[PDB]
RNA sequence: CCGUGAGGGAAAGGUGAAAAGAACCCCGGGAGGGGAGUGAAAUAGAGCCUGAAACCGUGGGCUUACAAGCAGUCACGGCCC
RNA sequence: CGAAUGCCGGCAUGAGUAACGAUAAAGAGGGUGAGAAUCCCUCUCGCCGUAAGCCCAAGGGUUCCUACGCAAUGGUCGUCA
RNA sequence: UCGAUGUCGGCUCGUCGCAUCCUGGGGCUGAAGAAGGUCCCAAGGGUUGGGCUGUUCGCCCAUUAAAGCGGCACGCGAGCUGGGUUCAGAACGUCGUGAGACAGUUCGGUCUCUAUCCGCCACGGGCGCAGGAGGCUUGAGGGGGGCUCUUCCUAGUACGAGAGGACCGGAAGGGACGCACCUCUGGUUUCCCAGCUGUCCCUCCAGGGGCAUAAGCUGGGUAGCCAUGUGCGGAAGGGAUAACCGCUGAAAGCAUCUAAGCGGGAAGCCCGCCCCAAGAUGAGGCCUCCCACGGCGUCAAGCCGGUAAGGACCCGGGAAGACCACCCGGUGGAUGGGCCGGGGGUGUAAGCGCCGCGAGGCGUUGAGCCGACCGGUCCCAAUCGUCCGAGGUCU
């Protein structure tokens, strides 16, 4: 209710202008050197890991 | 460089490595003084060593004697043109490294606390270099 | 301005000390531990540590990890499983991996602590 | 123009055999010139100058080698002396006598949003009396209506520290060029491994 | 780091065993007076016979402080109470005498009688 | 629904001719879709006829990052229809 | 109809901003499941313990329990409730 | 303006004027000297701490070189206080028959988390700067600081009907104020160490842990950050000036600082000092690195696809930091974590043995534990990569 409060509603023009930098920014995402899915880096995501890495259901 | 206090232990050749490496026990012995036109004035100082902050170089250790109606500490530096830096009584036994517990109370409670480091002041006594062996072999 | 200093924190002092402790009771147990990273990267530095006591074998360095780890049937299999698995690795036990497939629901990056092999 | 490159690597008390001097240390080591900014293609009479020449082929496309001792280009980066002009190579701490003044020039301890009471060292508020949720605000920043905004100079909260800042007058109490240190008598800014460029003397 | 409202265990024979320092004698807006500095002083507490009275505002030289009196040699004395000697306006001692230890910062302030007359200038 | 209570007291209609209200797939946990099918019509598909506007998107044209404004208007000029 | 700090309905802006409702505190391993910090179990950790535990009246009324669910209500998610 | 412009004072932050309270100049002086008075220039810097009052203002106290007069909605309540004042309660004096009233006192009395735009402090993203990039830097334009005292030598001599005491200079210390920094002094240091309590637990003793300010408490506490600490700074030095004094000199044969000219001269002005700073569309400069056209026309084509030099993405990080940036690294690597050594903090760990009925004391033991600090050491983590990135035709 209280102190500080919008003057005036800010327009398309400004609203959209606010929300340019929140934009969402692409993952990133690298080839896996085993298989070729695409994990993100420095990560052992579900393919086999790094090399002889700990492993989801793999030999 | 890579050496960012190895540097700063080299620079340090002001060290004074014949000072006795006491610990908070007893020490009375002289300062520096200089006043009057003339360096040469050598007043000694008695007192407990209360502290001894350490940064390798430039430990300065602080030795409160009660003088004449009050206390009074002084905090001297170690490495400085201290000449003689003696200790009566290597004593204490001191629990406490830095034992500032001796502000609050200002009394025979010293002697009761600071009792007899009989380790110390034996072991540093029977380090007696005092003997006749001289000049003979 | 503090950060010219040490470690991390997100909780008080007592329930870092025995969120370490926690984490600290099940890595030396099963050996692979799924945190999320900045509790993997000083969960790591305190179990290297626990770990490097114990390579001590001696009774003060028992006494030492029990004073964090107060389980002692742990530490049986801790000295006789963990300590001489080895005994020539000169620091640095613990490991610790991202992952995908993230916290889902609150996106944290989750981590892999395992010993190490 | 007695300028030099150099690491501040700690604080020490010294004695000149009556007090205690307390003194840094700078290791304005040997900086190799690496380009003498001429007055006649440029207007500056500067030199560029260089630190640690270990840098594994992180040297890319300002490899530059187009000094006779070029001393592969530091990431100790580059920086100028603005009227230096020497005369061998390789500037080292001698240029520097014991008992010139310098002016140490660094970039200070950052302190992040470090705002005001600490930046402008506000009288803050009370700490008592009344409410409380001022005890580190700046209060008023400005007037009413008329000038009815705040003057462009205003102090508040910001980035404390972090910006270049010369101490004039620190006095060169010793050299020790066996290991190519440089030792003045006080604050020199900046951490204790920061970059300081050591300058000669605006006294006269 | 003698400041207005402080007290000061005076030490001469004037009267006075306890003074408020009034108003440091230093500069224009000066913060605080330590060791050697001339204080303004109100004496509040009364040797009976004194000389000076239970509020003779008096100035007074400063010899004590728990202050540490970090002196240019780097090691620094530190006593343990303040203490205050009663001047004469011409910055002279106003007693015969003067208790225990003073700082030697006094010489060179220039209170000669008081570094000559104090039993141990520590 | 609010009110202890006396009392106050709402909103909320429309598939299509007929439910023929979507069998069977495919994705999905399902919801929701896309096919297939119904029907004249399914941007008539279920609190479903028409379904405007505010609003929110997407695609295209022109236009802007040295500009100043009650946001227009007049004048030329540039560019796609 | 353009105004009544109008009325009713809708949708904005504020805004992905403040908050998410106690500074008692969580961490891990298995499950289950399409899906999990949140559900179940285990093992530590913490918190109350003149209650933050039991029992009975007042009141509320089926919230009890089990099984099938998760659109909706849970200030998140939810197989859980 | 009453469909609200919150209102006195204080705090906080200021900023401005000059009609100046000091400080810098100067003129006269009933100006021997020291003072001072008055007036002219002069805001660049200041302009204290208190007692009383709600007080602005005053009275004092102690200083000071001076304790400026104001403005800025009697600056400042989307910053705060509410003491006062303008709420209800109460009371006193008084008026009122009375309810009640009193800038007449007295006591008490809700002063409202979220900033939308401008403004400001900061920090970025985009794009620009007809090649694209890594560096470095000139400084257009700013901003910051701009103080001032005391003491001494000048000499206690010029001066002095007086014995007080200079101008001109030169040092040495101070006082605040600002910048920067941990060496010192001193704080904090949240688990670094120790002691101790009570309870519960592990395992009974010993030992240890949990809980008791979200540290049980207490004693210490490196690095960090900090001031009360330390070191700096104010300027010298040009140039033009104000008032004010000139020199030369007419108009007016003389004089006059002025009309032609030219000199001194102020803490003031500009530049010097420090910092930002090319978004300075005026978008700079210098050094370095990389450079086809194959493709679709009224053509190196305005649009893409592969390009390098490089830059990102990511990760390890950081005296850099809210995020982002910035800086350092990514196996060739000492970047973080570990271990090792050292500094450092604690203060003789545990265990054993001995003494003592015993709480404990003893040796082993400055031992052990050890947060950052200073370095080593690939032991673990920065594996792997992925994506942008010109090809410049134009006077
Ligand atoms: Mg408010
Ligand atoms: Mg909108
Ligand atoms: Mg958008
Ligand atoms: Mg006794
Ligand atoms: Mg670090
Ligand atoms: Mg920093
Ligand atoms: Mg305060
Ligand atoms: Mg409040
Ligand atoms: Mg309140
Ligand atoms: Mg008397
Ligand atoms: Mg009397
Ligand atoms: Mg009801
Ligand atoms: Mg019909
Ligand atoms: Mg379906
Ligand atoms: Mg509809
Ligand atoms: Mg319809
Ligand atoms: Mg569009
Ligand atoms: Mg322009
Ligand atoms: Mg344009
Ligand atoms: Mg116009
Ligand atoms: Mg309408
Ligand atoms: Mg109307
Ligand atoms: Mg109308
Ligand atoms: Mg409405
Ligand atoms: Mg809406
Ligand atoms: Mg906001
Ligand atoms: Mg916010
Ligand atoms: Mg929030
Ligand atoms: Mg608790
Ligand atoms: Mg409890
Ligand atoms: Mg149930
Ligand atoms: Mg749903
Ligand atoms: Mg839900
Ligand atoms: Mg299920
Ligand atoms: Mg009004
Ligand atoms: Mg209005
Ligand atoms: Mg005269
Ligand atoms: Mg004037
Ligand atoms: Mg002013
Ligand atoms: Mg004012
Ligand atoms: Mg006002
Ligand atoms: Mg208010
Ligand atoms: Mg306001
Ligand atoms: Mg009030
Ligand atoms: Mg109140
Ligand atoms: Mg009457
Ligand atoms: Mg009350
Ligand atoms: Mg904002
Ligand atoms: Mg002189
Ligand atoms: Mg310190
Ligand atoms: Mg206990
Ligand atoms: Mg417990
Ligand atoms: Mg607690
Ligand atoms: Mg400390
Ligand atoms: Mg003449
Ligand atoms: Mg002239
Ligand atoms: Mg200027
Ligand atoms: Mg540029
Ligand atoms: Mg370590
Ligand atoms: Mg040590
Ligand atoms: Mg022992
Ligand atoms: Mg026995
Ligand atoms: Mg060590
Ligand atoms: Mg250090």
């Amino acid at each position: 209710a209280k102190h500080p409060v919008p003057k005036k509603k800010t327009s398309k023009a400004r609203r959209d202008a606010r929300r340019s930098h929140h934009a969402l920014t692409p993952p990133t995402l690298v080839p896996c050197p085993e298989c070729k899915a695409m994990k993100p880096p420095h990560t052992v995501c579900p393919e086999c890991g790094y090399y002889a890495g700990r492993k989801v259901l793999e030999v | 460089m890579n050496r960012g206090a190895l540097i700063k232990l080299v620079e340090s050749r002001y060290v004074r490595t014949d000072l006795p490496e006491f610990r908070p026990g007893d020490t009375v012995r002289v300062s520096y003084k200089v006043k009057e036109g003339n360096r040469t004035r050598i007043q000694d100082f008695e007192g407990i060593v209360i502290r001894i902050r350490r940064n390798g170089f430039n430990t300065t250790f602080t030795v409160r004697k009660v003088s004449y109606g009050v206390g009074v500490e002084r905090i001297f530096p170690l490495h400085s043109p201290l000449i003689q830096k003696i200790d009566i009584v290597q004593r204490g036994r001191a629990r406490r490294a830095k034992l500032y517990f001796i502000r609050n109370l200002s009394d025979r409670e010293i002697r009761r606390k600071l009792r007899a480091d009989r380790k110390r002041i034996d072991q540093d006594r029977a380090a007696e270099r005092a003997a006749k062996e001289e000049a003979q072999k | 301005r503090h950060l010219k200093s040490g470690r991390k924190l997100n909780r008080h002092s007592s329930h870092r000390l025995a969120l370490y402790r926690n984490q600290a009771k099940s890595l030396l147990t099963h050996g692979r531990i799924t945190t999320t990273v900045p509790k993997a990267k000083e969960l790591r530095g305190f179990v290297d540590h626990l770990i490097h006591l114990a390579k001590r074998g001696d009774l003060h360095a028992r006494r030492l990890v029990l004073r964090d780890l107060q389980d002692v049937k742990l530490v049986r299999k801790l000295f006789d499983e963990i300590a001489p698995r080895y005994r020539d690795r000169q620091g640095g036990y613990t490991r610790v991996l991202k992952l995908a497939e993230r916290r889902r629901g609150d996106g944290a990056p989750l981590a892999l602590v395992e010993l190490v092999e | 123009m007695k300028g030099i490159l150099g690491v501040k690597v700690g604080m020490t008390r010294i004695f000149r055999d009556d007090r205690a001097v307390p003194v840094t240390v700078i290791l304005a080591g040997p900086c190799p010139v690496v380009q003498r900014r001429t007055p006649e293609k440029d207007g500056y009479t500067a030199v560029q100058l260089g630190f640690l020449p270990q840098n594994p082929k992180r040297v890319n496309r300002p490899l530059k080698g187009h000094f006779a001792k070029a001393g592969v280009e530091p990431v100790r980066i580059l920086r100028e002396i603005r009227d230096f002009n020497p005369e061998g190579d390789t500037v080292t701490v001698e240029i520097f006598k014991p008992g010139e003044r310098v002016d140490v020039t660094g970039t200070s301890k950052g302190r992040g949003f470090a705002g005001v009471m600490k930046r402008w060292n506000f009288a803050g508020g009370p700490d008592s009396h009344g409410a409380h949720k001022i005890h580190r605000h700046p209060g008023s920043i400005g007037n009413r209506k008329t000038p009815g905004r705040v003057y462009k100079g205003k102090k508040m909260a910001g980035h404390y520290g972090a910006e270049r800042v010369t101490v004039m007058n620190l006095e060169v109490v010793d050299v020790i060029p066996e290991e190519n240190l440089l030792l003045v008598k006080g604050a020199v800014p900046g951490p204790n491994g920061g970059l300081v460029i050591v300058r000669e003397t605006k006294k006269a | 780091m003698i400041q207005p409202q402080t007290y000061l265990e005076v030490a001469d024979n004037t009267g006075a065993r306890k003074i408020m320092c009034i108003r440091v004698l230093k500069g224009s807006n000066a913060k605080y007076a330590t060791v050697g500095d001339v204080i303004v002083a109100s004496v509040k507490e009364a040797i009976p016979r004194g000389a000076v009275k239970e509020g003779d505002v008096v100035k007074a030289v400063v010899v004590r402080t728990k202050k540490e009196i970090k002196r240019p040699d780097g090691s620094a004395i530190r006593f343990d109470d303040n203490a205050a000697v009663i001047i004469n306006n011409q910055l002279e001692p106003r007693g015969t005498r003067v208790f225990g230890p003073v700082a030697r910062e006094l010489r060179e302030k220039g209170f000669m009688k008081i570094v000559s007359l104090a039993p141990e200038v520590l």
